[PDB]
């Protein structure tokens, strides 16, 4: 279902479920070594930390919780939303489900398991673009009824930016720089192939996009919501397909679909530690399959995984997921790793 | 870097208006909030009489007159966009006139974002208190307290639209139109001061029109409140509920109102399209109860942000979009409105150009003021102003020396059937030409390039543009080896579906022999937001692609280079080889076209997220800008990161939303002269100053702030401190030209107090009044 | 030890599956009793993977108080790496899986056939050596 993968039931149902920091306040925060993926504030990150140093780090953090993830220019602070500890096999495995909360730029890298000194980047929220040239008379007209398509947004422009005749620019320009118009445009282009807050939605769809590591750290570098949303819209218009990094066309953009609330892609944990930013998709081609369908530790409940490697260079780039029951919607799909995909 | 911001023309757009007895109980005056200025005009039968034009350190976000019990004349509550609240009394002592500040304070909350529906402020009719909807989810309340101690009351409805204090109530009662996901509702709260909290109002929530977006409380003996939206107009008073839906009002949204009769039987309304109605209340005697509502179209006036009926059928139509005008409501129709007086209003200045019309060496300025039917070309000289109505919104202007004419990028709103609402300058052109290369009632914007003679200002031509071909930017310039100079327009085809324009056109016109005939057109794959003559080669901004263009010998434009900045270059200024590119996010990016390589190369960059309105290249080092909240600033161009980074050297809160910068001066010490225009109809001026002069003038500013008691007691440093939704820092690198120029006006003993123990360098010596007055006179001579 | 002999008689590795931990591709699978005191056709791809997930399913006819294992790697008689595991309580006549890890290594050409994996299943129950043919 759509809500099965979000809770990460493969990590175990029972977990200790439970941190706003001062804006621009530098903090000495732990950094884990096993995370090579670029996190975003709001993207859920689960984790399997079984190294002794990592386990001690998690115990120290949660004895207080927030830790950090690097890409190492910038990174993100994530608070731990779920804790589990198992002593099986003589190893004190610690299974975690954190979510990115805030951002930072890297200032220093200390070593003990790092304790990097990092400055939190504030959420540079801008007010309404018309808040400046808004006329005192027309201020009453800037609130709209609930959205009941094209005609509605034409009215939105002709009312909200009617004071864009005062300024030296057209209405549609401020629409390009409008928060809500960007909300609508990204939603339209996403449903072609979510929170009302521009910041949270911007981070959410930044997670959604199947983009390069360089583009994703670029988006992290962006401070304001409107800059980010504009960059994501430009990227989605620019993005067309996904190829294997070793090959340099496994899957096309339009085939992408979301089986999780987190989006088309989410961070999922290998059964023995590793993390993959796996992107769900309804169609993937040129993938030789290895392994019978197994439900062991399936990221998506009710589905059975099977390794998928591009037949050109035999490089693993994803898995095929087949529903255990025919009633499951959809019957089958694919999950591809961002680390091995080159937009 | 050191700059000097002065006001060459005081703001003319009328932010607010309110009529009342401020001078005396027997003197009816119309206080006009011309943004940072407050004009107390005493109304007379002949007309308005200037009595006192006070300079406020602040934009008047709210104005209202009120007479507390025992007060001879009305006091004046002024709240600022910076949330400086001040209740002022007007004291007259012979020829000496001064506005005493009865009680001042700052009503800014430490937390809470500002309400999207504006800074509402309303006085209780019995004057027991002042209510203020500054931030969504809160209601600041000032009882009547020399410090204006305001306390918040939480309101559950985070989308209040318009709130007004009702009349004839046992205790104060706010009535507010708010919006839930259900729709618009009208809730009343009885605000208890002793409890300092909201109580259940006289009448509960009543659902109203989904676009009910204005509340007007009625005086006794009626009471209740009229509520106006797009189509229907309602009136609520307890059980009484009177509703009408005249066909007249559905055309345009009503945005302003003004009481005519003190009893409340006769009201005045205005809308965005300049139309002005008279909302009559039928009076029925049972006690008194309302009988019925009637709306009568008085007639078309200036596009009004406020209305004020003064007396004897005289109305002031206070307009930010056009000439604020004194119109008389004739008893018998002609239209019932007849314009008595027409006050100059330069706002909104959309673009301008300094040009020597007389060729006398002094630049006469030509601004594109107004919007929609109030559009005009305002010609400013040393301050004489000449208005040239266009009757359509002018956006961009450029001047041609050889043709002795301006090219004005005008835009008029037509209705699909397409038909023009009014006879505009484009439709009245001597020789018009249509360029060659929805549902009924939808308002399309037809775009023309007018050609206007400099001498007579008769529109010599009008080149209408293609369907949906928005004309963004226009430049007059020679190009390449071509001796002819061309009107070159950047255009974007803006269809309703496509948010970003995927198509556009750089079109090269030549106004020769009295006819503007296209010489060339390049169909660029994007929107041409800005445009300049970079050293004889044309530099254009095609989305996020700053592209140069050689004017070939074949009279065709050939692309030379591209520079993809990841930001569309809305602001494109040039000085020598230095190219200031910018976007509306304050993405100041400095490029340097290298002729040896024939390629663009970024040399500096500052992508600080903040809303931007205009830029300029003050010199090779310094770049003036205009930040989010009515701000000015100047950036400046050891390490590659330090070198490739624009330091935000100087800061300022102008108080006006700058639209445009232009190099020049209005006159025949301070190096350089960059005028700028505002939505509020100011022509200000920036001049780069020397370090010694800047230090002297900052010491002047401090001493004068010590000496000059501004009305409301607003500290100047707070007024000019930077302001954003997130930040507030003091100004640097700028000097308030108004404050320095005020030295000549303050008293001589005050002058001695100011210039005391001040070191002045002509060897540095103790300053004196005469020398420093001479300095400030030299400063005033720049404009 | 009588208990060691009983365990060796009763113990049997049902099937083993060595696979890349980063992907899970079954690099090698077999059914030979590795615990008995052989050669394994494990491909060279193990040298090209960061780590290996190891799944030794074993059927034991006798209980083990703390069933554990020691693993050593020898390259031409020179110890290359050592590993150690622990499963714990095991019931008699029970079949149980063993999910664990095998983490600079020499080229497969040098180690092709010259690699000996010494596995000791534990009290010590049995010891064995497997020749790896990369
Ligand atoms: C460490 O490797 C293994 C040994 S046994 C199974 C795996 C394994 C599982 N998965 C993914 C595949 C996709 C899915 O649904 N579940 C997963 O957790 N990747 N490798
Ligand atoms: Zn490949």
């Amino acid at each position: 279902d759509t809500s099965l993968p979000t809770s990460h039931t493969y990590l175990g149902a029972d977990m200790e479920e439970f941190t706003l920091h001062d804006d621009d306040s530098c903090q000495v925060i732990p950094v884990l070594p096993q995370v090579m993926m670029i996190l975003i504030p709001g993207q859920t990150l689960p984790l399997q930390l079984f190294h002794p140093q990592e386990v001690s780090m998690v115990r120290n953090l949660i004895q207080k919780r927030t830790f950090a993830v690097l890409a190492a220019q910038f990174g993100t602070t994530a608070e731990i939303y779920a804790y589990r500890e198992e002593q099986d096999f003589g190893i004190e495995i610690v299974k975690v489900k954190a979510i990115g909360r805030q951002r930072f730029k890297v200032l220093e890298l200390r070593t003990q398991i790092q304790q990097a000194k990092v400055q939190i980047l504030p959420e540079c929220v801008l007010p309404s673009t018309m808040s400046a040239v808004q006329l005192e008379s027309l201020n009453k007209c800037q609130i709209f009824p609930s959205k009941p398509s094209y005609k509605w947004w034409q009215k939105y422009q002709k009312r909200k930016f009617h004071c864009a005749n005062l300024t030296s620019w057209p209405r549609w320009l401020y629409s390009l720089y409008d928060a809500e118009t960007l909300m609508d445009r990204i939603k339209k282009q996403l449903r072609e192939w979510l929170p009302s807050n521009p910041i949270d939605f911007s981070y959410r769809v930044a997670a959604c996009l199947p983009i390069d590591d360089v583009l994703r750290i670029q988006l992290l570098k962006i401070g304001s919501a409107i800059q980010r949303l504009r960059c994501e819209l430009d990227i989605m218009n620019k993005c067309t397909s996904l190829c294997c990094k070793q090959c340099q066309e496994i899957t096309t953009k339009n085939e992408i679909f979301s089986l999780s609330l987190c989006g088309p892609m989410a961070a999922y944990v290998n059964p023995h530690g590793y993390v993959h930013e796996t992107l769900t998709v309804y169609k993937a081609c040129n993938l030789n399959l290895i392994g019978r369908p197994s439900t062991e530790h399936s990221w998506f409940p009710g589905y059975a995984w099977t390794v998928a490697q591009c037949k050109i260079c035999a490089s693993h780039i994803g898995w095929k997921f087949t529903a255990t029951k025919k009633d499951m919607s959809p019957q089958k799909f694919w999950g591809l790793t961002r680390s091995a995909l080159l937009p | 870097s050191y700059n000097y911001v002065v006001t060459a023309q005081k703001p003319t757009a009328v932010n607010g208006c309110v009529t009342g007895h401020f001078t005396s109980a027997e003197d009816l005056n119309l206080l006009i909030a011309k943004n940072t200025r407050l004009e107390i005009y005493v109304v007379t039968a002949e007309g308005l009489r200037p009595v006192k034009e006070v300079g406020m350190y602040g934009k008047i976000a709210v104005m209202e007159l009120f007479r507390p019990k025992g007060e001879s004349k009305d006091l004046l509550f002024i709240l600022t966009a910076k949330y400086n609240a001040c209740i002022l009394e007007y004291k007259q002592s012979g020829e000496s006139i001064d506005i005493i500040t009865r009680a001042h304070g700052n009503v800014q909350d430490r937390i809470g974002r500002p309400s999207e529906t504006g800074i509402i402020g309303i006085i209780d009719p019995e004057c027991r208190m002042i209510g203020l909807r500054l931030y969504d989810g809160l209601f600041k309340v000032i009882p009547l307290n020399k410090e204006l101690k305001a306390f918040n009351i939480r309101l559950e409805e985070l989308h209040v639209i318009d709130v007004k204090f009702l009349y004839g109530c046992q205790a104060p009662t706010i009535c507010f139109v708010y919006q839930d996901p259900q729709g618009r509702h009208v809730k009343t709260y009885e605000v208890s001061l002793r409890e300092k909290e909201f109580n259940k109002g006289p009448w509960k929530q009543e659902n109203v029109e989904a676009e009910a977006s204005m509340v007007i409380a009625v005086p006794e003996p009626f009471g209740g409140a009229i509520i106006i939206g797009q189509e229907s107009i309602t009136y609520h008073n307890g059980d009484k509920y009177l509703a009408i839906a005249p066909p007249i009002i559905k055309q345009s949204t009503i945005v302003c109102h003004n009481r005519v009769d003190p009893n409340g039987s006769r009201y005045l309304l205005g809308d965005m399209e300049g139309r002005l109605f008279m909302l009559l209340l039928e009076k029925e005697e049972q006690t008194v109860t309302l009988k019925d509502l009637r709306v009568e179209l008085l007639g078309e006036t200036s596009i009004a942000e406020c209305l004020t009926y003064l007396d004897n059928g005289v109305v002031f139509v206070g307009s930010r979009l056009g000439d604020s005008q004194l119109v008389k409501l004739n008893v018998d129709s002609n239209s019932y409105v007849v314009a008595m007086e027409t006050f100059t209003n330069l706002g909104p200045i959309v673009d301008m150009c300094v040009v020597d019309l007389e060729r006398q060496g002094q630049g006469q300025l030509v601004t594109c003021s107004g919007a929609f039917k109030e559009g005009s070309l305002r010609i400013i000289r040393n301050l004489h102003i000449r208005t040239v109505p266009l009757y359509e919104s002018p956006r961009k202007i450029c001047y041609q020396e050889v043709s002795q004419c301006f090219g004005v990028l005008s835009s008029r709103i037509e209705v699909q059937d397409t038909t023009a609402l009014r006879p505009s300058a484009s439709t009245q052109a001597l020789s018009s030409s249509v360029s060659s290369s929805t549902s009924f009632g939808e308002e399309v914007e037809v775009h023309n390039l007018l050609i206007i003679d400099q001498h007579t200002f008769e529109v010599l031509h009008a080149h209408q543009f293609l369907q949906n071909e928005y004309a963004l930017s226009l430049v007059s310039c020679k190009l390449g080896k071509d001796p002819n100079t061309y009107f070159i327009v950047g255009t974007a085809m803006v269809y309703p579906e496509e948010a970003e324009p995927k198509q556009g056109r750089i079109v090269v016109f030549q106004y020769s022999d009295g006819k503007l005939q296209t010489v060339a057109e390049k169909e660029v794959k994007g929107a041409v937001y800005s445009m300049v003559e970079f050293n004889g080669k044309l530099l254009a901004s095609i989305n996020s692609t700053v592209r140069l263009y050689e004017w070939t010998t074949e009279k065709e434009l050939r692309t030379e280079c591209n520079h993809y900045n990841n930001i569309m270059a809305l602001y494109l200024k040039t000085k020598g080889d230095f190219i200031l590119v910018g976007d509306l996010m304050r993405s100041v990016l400095l490029l340097a076209y290298k002729p040896m390589e024939g390629n663009f190369e970024e040399i500096a960059r500052d992508f600080n997220p903040n809303w931007m309105s205009a830029v300029e290249i003050l010199d090779d080092d310094n770049f003036l800008g205009a930040e989010n909240a009515f701000n000015l600033f100047v950036c400046q161009k050891t390490t590659d990161e330090e070198r490739q980074h624009l330091q935000e050297v100087g800061l300022f809160h102008l108080g006006e939303f700058v639209n445009v910068f232009c190099h020049g001066s209005l006159v025949m010490p301070t190096q350089g002269s960059v005028l700028f225009g505002t939505v509020n109809g100011m022509i200000g001026l920036v001049t780069s100053l020397s370090e010694s002069w800047y230090n002297l003038l900052l010491d002047m500013q401090n001493r004068l702030n010590k000496v000059i008691k501004s009305v409301g007691k607003i500290e100047h440093s707070f007024w000019r401190s930077f302001h954003t939704e997130r930040k507030t820092e003091p100004a640097t690198g700028f000097i308030d030209g108004d404050l320095i120029e005020s030295f000549l006006d303050i008293s001589r003993p005050k002058m001695q107090e100011v210039v005391a123990n001040l070191q002045y360098d002509d060897m540095k010596r103790e300053a004196t009044a005469d020398d420093l007055i001479k300095v400030v006179e030299e400063l005033t001579r720049i404009h | 030890d009588e208990r060691a002999r009983e365990i060796l008689r009763g113990f049997k590795l049902n099937w083993m599956n060595l696979r890349d931990a980063e992907t899970g591709k079954i690099l090698w699978q077999g059914t030979e009793d590795l615990s008995v005191p052989h050669e394994a056709r494990v491909p060279k791809k193990i040298l090209k993977c960061k780590a290996v997930s190891r799944e030794l399913n074993f059927s034991s006819t006798e209980q083990m108080e703390k069933f554990r294992l020691e693993q050593k790697v020898y390259f031409k008689g020179q110890c290359l790496e050592e590993w150690f595991f622990e499963f714990g309580f095991v019931i008699p006549n029970s079949t149980n899986t063993w999910q664990s890890l095998i983490e600079q290594m020499m080229p497969a050409s040098v180690l092709t056939g010259n690699v000996i994996i010494e596995t000791k299943f534990f009290l010590l129950v049995s010891t064995s050596r497997v020749r790896l043919f990369y």
